[PDB]
């Protein structure tokens, strides 16, 4: 008996808790972890 | 690189010199790479829901 | 000294006794 508009109220709630999500994450792991895997192989100093 | 006329006349005698050959370079090649595109929005949002 | 002062009024009774809601678009809209 699951309402459809508690399924909208869920996908908005879930669209803006992985926006939030994404935009923290991005800054804070994957800026760092692109450049390691540059330099893993070497090819960041150009 | 392309190999030579084919000649037609090889009657060369017998116990004689070896006439120079006809020795040819090898052609080369080259080329270059080409280089975007625009992502204009808003962007004001997408921070809230 | 290892230390600053500030006197940061924070009192903030409003936000603090209305809440909050998450929502998915700049602009909303109710009916009554």
């Amino acid at each position: 008996k699951y309402s459809e508009e508690v399924l909208d109220e869920l996908r908005v709630d879930l669209q803006r808790r992985f926006n939030y999500a994404q935009g923290y994450v991005d800054m804070a792991v994957k800026g760092y972890a692109r450049e390691a895997w540059e330099y893993f192989y070497g090819n960041l100093p150009a | 690189d392309a190999l030579a006329s084919v000649d037609g006349n090889n009657a060369h005698v017998e116990g004689s010199r070896a006439e120079d050959g006809e020795m040819k370079p090898t052609v080369i090649k080259s080329n270059v790479t080409q280089i975007r595109k625009v992502v204009r929005v808003s962007d004001t949002a997408n921070t809230t829901a | 000294a290892n230390w600053i002062s500030v006197l940061s009024p924070q009192d903030t009774p409003f936000v603090s006794m209305t809440g909050k809601e998450s929502i998915n678009q700049t602009i909303f809209s109710w009916q009554t």
